C-alpha cells in the first residue's frame, strides 16, 4: 500500500503517514524506503509513560474501531516501556 | 425463646477464653514451625480512622522512625538512591557492602549530605575558575550554588557566589568565575542558630546564604531547597541535630571490615548492620564489643540470629539491635544447602519474646513480599521489617532493566543463594506510602491506635490469631476465577 | 441504632464480622441479622492485603 | 524499663528448655511420619573455621 | 569436594567441630530442630521471583 | 511552550494566597502578574510566583 500510494502521490508533492504495522526501527526504515514521509506509531507508543491512562496481569495497559471505543477492532494489553524521553 | 439482645455483651462473659487464640497459644512449638502464611490476625473493634494511626518504629535501642521499613543491603535494592529515599519516607536503608570500602563510604556521603541544615565544608571554587569549569562541578557534584573563595578552600575569604542563574545562558566558557559571579552576598554571621538562619533565608527569597565568621571567611551555608524538601518529607528519618538523613550501612566481621567502618562513621553513618548468615560467631561477638568502645556513638545492629540462645548472645555482647531471619529470603537456599534455618514467623516470635524484655528492637528479615506479612511480622514482636525482593525492580533500586526486569541476587556472582529476577515496579516515592497507608488500615481493622499500642495488646492476650490451613489460604486470596488483574 | 429507631419496620443486616465478640457488639447494637466474612471471598485480598480475617467455616 | 544486657545469658535460665526441639521431641510417631524436607536443624555458636571440620 | 565443603560449613553453622561430635550434640539434646510446615519449605527455597539460574 | 505569552494569567490584588495556591494547581506554574481588575489586559501593579508564597504561613 505504502509503495503504490506514494508512487503516485509523491508526484504531487503530497507527503504520505506509513500508518500500521510499525513495531521496531526495521519498519519505519521500510516505511520510508518504500515511499513514506513519516511513520505513524501506535502500540510502540502505549505503555510509555507520557501516553495516558494507568498501569496495572500474568506491567500492562489497556490499548484501544473496537466496541469500548464506540466492530473492527479488538481490546488489548501493551507492555510498559518508560519514557519516550529516552524512546524517541 | 430466645435471649435478649440486651444480654449480647453480658453473655460474651459465659465463655471461657477470648475467641481465637492468643499468640501463646499460637506459637507453642510442640502443637508446630509455621510461617506468615499459615495464620491471620483477628479482627477487634474501630473507633478511629485509619489517618489517625501512628507507625513509630525503634531501629535500635536510640533511633526510632516514622515508618517501621527498611531495605535491605543488597546491590541490587540499596545503594544512595534507595537509602535517600526510604529515608525520606519514614524509613532508612542499609548501604550493601558488595563494593570497595572507598566506594560503600562514598555511597554513605552521598546520603549524609542529600538534606542539610547547615551545609558543613560546602564545596566552593576560587576566582580563576572559568564556567566550564563551574559547569563541569555541577555534573559531578548535582547542584550549581558555589560560594566564591579567595583560596579556593571552603575556609577561605568570600568573594561571591555563583549558581545556576549566573551561567545558565553564558555563551563564553572561558569567562573568570569573578566577572560573572555575585559578588554582594547576603550572608548570615557565624553562631545564628538554624532557626535564625532560616529566617534570614526566607526573607532574601534567595537560594543561598552563605555564613561567615569576623574574618570573612565562609564556614557553613544554607540552601533554599533544605527548607523545601524537609516541607515534601515531614515524615523523614533524620537526626534532630544536624538535620541529615539517618544512613545505614552492612558490613562484614573479618579484620579488614574494622578499617572499612571507620571509613563509613567518618561520612556520618548512623548505624551500622553486621552482615552474616550466622550471627552467633565469636568473630561477631568480637566485633560488636569493639564497636561499642571504639565508637560509642553508633548504633550496632547483630544479626541474622533466629533462636532465644543466639539472641541472648548478641544482646550479651552489646547489640543495639537483632536481624531476625536465616532462609527465609525470596532467592535464598540455606535452609536446602545448610539444613540449617529456621521458619520465619517462628523465628521472629521467640527471638523477640525474649529480646524486647531487653528493649533491643528486632527487623523481621526475609519472606517478607506483602503488606500482611509486615503487619504479621511486627504482630509476633519484630519492631522493623526488611525488605529486598519487594524493593527491588523500582526505580531507586540500583540497577537497569532488561525476557521489565531487573537482575535480583549472596550467590556466587555476588553457595548459600542464587541469581534472578524482579518486575519493574516504578518509584517508591509512591510505593512506600502504599505499604504505609496499608498498614495504617490493617491497624485499624485490628483495633490497635500504633505499632506500640499493636504490641502491648499482643503481649497481654487482646488480639487474637487463627491458625492456617492449606486450604484457608487459598481463600484468603484470589480463588475460583478465569483471571485477575493493588495500587496505580 | 439510628435505623431501628427512625426507620422500625426496617430489617438490619450488619456485617462483615468473623468472632463472636463482634457478633455480640453489633447484636447488642439491634441487628436483625449478621453477614459473616472477611477475605474468603472468590477475587478478595483482604487477608494478603490487611493480614486480617478468618477461614470461612471457623 | 527493660533488662540490663549483663542479664542476657543469666536470664536464658529461667526458660524451661532450650529453644526448639530435642531430636526425641521431634521423631515420635504418635504426635508423625516425617521426611528430610519437614524439618530444619536450629543453629549453634560458632567458635571455629569451616576447614577444622572433620568428617570421618 | 563440594559436597564435603558444604557438609563442613553447615557443621559450623550448628557448632560441632566434627561429625562425631554432632552425633554426640544430637543424642544429648544440645542441637535442636524445627517442623516444617508446607509454608516454611517455600520459604527455605527459592520463592517470589521470574526466574532464577550452586557450583561453576 | 511560548515566546510571547499571549493573554497570560494573572491575577487581581483582592486574591489571596489560598487562592494563587489553588492557581497554581489548576493551571501547573506560580508565575502571575498582577493587575488592577484582574483582566489580562488591566494596568500592572505587581508579580507574584513560587518564591513570594512558598513559606507563607497565612
Ligand atoms: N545568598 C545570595 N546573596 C546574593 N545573591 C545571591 C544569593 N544566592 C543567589 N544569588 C544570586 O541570585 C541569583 C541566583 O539566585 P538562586 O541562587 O537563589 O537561584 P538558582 O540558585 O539559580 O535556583 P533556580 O534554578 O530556581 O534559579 C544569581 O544571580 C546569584 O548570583
Ligand atoms: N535549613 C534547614 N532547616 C530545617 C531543615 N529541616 C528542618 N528545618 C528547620 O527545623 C524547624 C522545625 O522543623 P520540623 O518540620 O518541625 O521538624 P524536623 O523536620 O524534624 O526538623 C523548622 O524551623 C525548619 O525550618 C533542613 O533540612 N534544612
Ligand atoms: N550548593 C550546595 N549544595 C549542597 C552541598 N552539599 C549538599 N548540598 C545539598 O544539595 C542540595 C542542592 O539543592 P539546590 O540548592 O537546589 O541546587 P543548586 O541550586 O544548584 O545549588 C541541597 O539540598 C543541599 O543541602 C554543597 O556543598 N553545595
Ligand atoms: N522566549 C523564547 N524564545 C525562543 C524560544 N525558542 C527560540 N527562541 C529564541 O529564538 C532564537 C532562535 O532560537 P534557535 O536556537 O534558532 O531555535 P528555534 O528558534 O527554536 O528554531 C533564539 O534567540 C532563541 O532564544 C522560546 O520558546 N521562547
Ligand atoms: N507563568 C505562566 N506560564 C505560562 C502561561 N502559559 C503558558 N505558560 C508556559 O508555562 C511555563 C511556565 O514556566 P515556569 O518556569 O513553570 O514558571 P513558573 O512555574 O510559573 O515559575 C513556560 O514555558 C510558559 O511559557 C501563563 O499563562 N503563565
Ligand atoms: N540464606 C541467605 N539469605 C540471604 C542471602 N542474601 C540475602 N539474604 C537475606 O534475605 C533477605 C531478603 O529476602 P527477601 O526480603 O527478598 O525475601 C536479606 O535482607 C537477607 O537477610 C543469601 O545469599 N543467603
Ligand atoms: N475482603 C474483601 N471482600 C469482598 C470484596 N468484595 C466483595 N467481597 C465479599 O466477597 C463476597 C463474594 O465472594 P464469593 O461469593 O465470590 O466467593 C461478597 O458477598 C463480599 O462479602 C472486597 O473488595 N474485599
Amino acid at each position: 500500500a505504502v509503495y503504490n500510494v506514494t508512487q503516485f502521490a509523491n508526484q504531487f508533492g503530497v507527503p504520505c503517514i506509513a500508518d500500521g504495522g510499525v513495531q521496531n526501527i526495521g519498519h519505519i526504515t521500510k516505511a520510508i524506503a518504500l515511499g513514506a514521509s513519516t511513520v505513524m506509531m501506535g502500540g510502540m507508543l502505549a505503555g510509555t509513560t507520557e501516553s495516558p491512562g494507568e498501569y496495572f496481569r500474568d506491567r500492562l495497559k489497556t490499548y484501544r474501531g473496537s466496541i469500548d471505543a464506540m466492530a473492527q477492532g479488538v481490546t488489548g494489553s501493551v507492555i510498559d516501556k518508560g519514557s519516550i524521553k529516552k524512546y524517541i | 425463646t430466645y435471649r435478649d439482645a440486651a444480654t449480647a455483651l453480658e453473655h460474651l462473659a459465659t465463655y471461657a477464653e477470648k475467641d481465637g487464640l492468643s499468640v501463646e497459644q499460637l506459637m507453642d512449638s510442640k502443637t508446630g514451625g509455621l510461617t506468615y502464611n499459615d495464620f491471620l490476625v483477628l479482627p477487634g473493634k474501630i473507633d478511629f480512622p485509619s489517618s489517625e494511626v501512628v507507625l513509630s518504629s525503634r531501629l535500635t535501642k536510640k533511633i526510632t522512625l516514622n515508618a517501621p521499613f527498611v531495605s535491605s543491603p543488597m546491590d541490587t535494592v540499596t545503594e544512595a538512591d534507595m537509602a535517600i529515599h526510604m529515608a525520606l519516607l519514614g524509613g532508612i536503608g542499609i548501604i550493601h557492602h558488595n563494593c570497595t570500602a572507598e566506594e560503600q563510604a562514598e555511597m554513605v556521603r552521598r546520603v549524609k549530605k542529600y538534606e542539610n541544615g547547615f551545609i558543613n565544608a560546602p564545596v566552593v571554587v576560587g576566582p580563576d575558575a572559568t564556567v566550564a569549569d563551574v559547569r563541569r562541578m555541577k555534573n559531578e557534584f548535582g547542584f550549581a550554588g558555589f560560594p566564591v573563595t579567595d583560596d579556593g578552600k571552603p575556609t577561605g575569604k568570600l568573594q561571591g557566589i555563583i549558581t545556576s542563574r549566573d551561567i545558565q545562558f553564558v555563551e563564553d566558557e572561558t569567562l573568570l568565575v569573578s566577572e560573572i559571579m555575585t559578588k554582594d552576598v547576603i550572608t548570615g554571621k557565624q553562631g545564628i542558630n538554624l532557626e535564625e538562619a532560616n529566617q534570614i533565608l526566607k526573607n532574601t527569597k534567595k537560594g543561598k546564604l552563605p555564613i561567615v565568621d569576623e574574618a570573612g571567611c565562609l564556614v557553613s551555608m544554607l540552601s533554599r531547597t533544605d527548607l523545601m524538601k524537609n516541607q515534601s518529607y515531614p515524615l523523614a528519618s533524620k537526626s534532630a541535630d544536624t538535620k541529615q538523613l539517618l544512613c545505614g550501612a552492612a558490613i562484614g566481621t573479618i579484620d579488614a571490615d574494622r578499617q572499612r567502618l571507620a571509613m563509613l562513621v567518618e561520612a556520618g553513618l548512623d548505624v551500622v548492620v553486621l552482615d552474616s548468615s550466622q550471627g552467633n560467631s565469636v568473630f561477631q561477638i568480637n566485633m560488636i564489643k569493639w564497636i561499642k568502645e571504639t565508637f560509642p556513638d553508633l548504633q550496632v545492629i547483630a544479626g541474622n540470629v533466629v533462636t532465644r540462645e543466639q539472641a541472648a548472645s548478641l544482646i550479651h555482647a552489646g547489640a543495639d539491635g537483632l536481624r531476625i531471619g536465616m532462609g527465609s529470603g525470596s532467592i535464598c537456599i540455606t535452609q536446602e544447602v545448610m539444613a540449617c534455618g529456621r521458619p520465619q514467623g517462628t523465628a521472629v516470635y521467640n527471638v523477640t519474646q525474649f529480646a524486647n524484655q531487653f528493649g533491643v528492637p528486632c527487623i523481621a528479615d526475609g519472606g517478607v513480599q506483602n503488606i500482611g506479612h509486615i503487619t504479621k511480622a511486627i504482630a509476633l514482636g519484630a519492631s522493623t521489617v526488611m525488605m529486598g525482593g519487594m524493593l527491588a525492580g523500582t526505580t531507586e533500586s540500583p540497577g537497569e532493566y532488561f525476557r521489565r526486569l531487573k537482575t535480583y541476587r549472596g550467590s556466587i556472582d555476588a553457595a548459600q543463594g542464587v541469581t534472578g529476577s524482579v518486575i519493574d515496579k516504578g518509584s517508591i516515592k509512591k510505593y512506600i506510602p502504599y505499604l504505609y497507608n496499608g498498614l495504617q488500615h490493617s491497624c485499624q481493622d485490628i483495633g490497635v491506635r500504633s505499632l506500640v499500642e499493636f504490641r502491648e495488646k499482643v503481649d497481654s492476650g487482646s488480639v487474637r490469631f487463627e491458625f492456617r490451613t492449606p486450604s484457608a489460604q487459598l481463600e484468603g486470596g484470589v480463588h475460583n476465577l478465569h483471571s485477575y488483574e493493588l495500587f496505580d
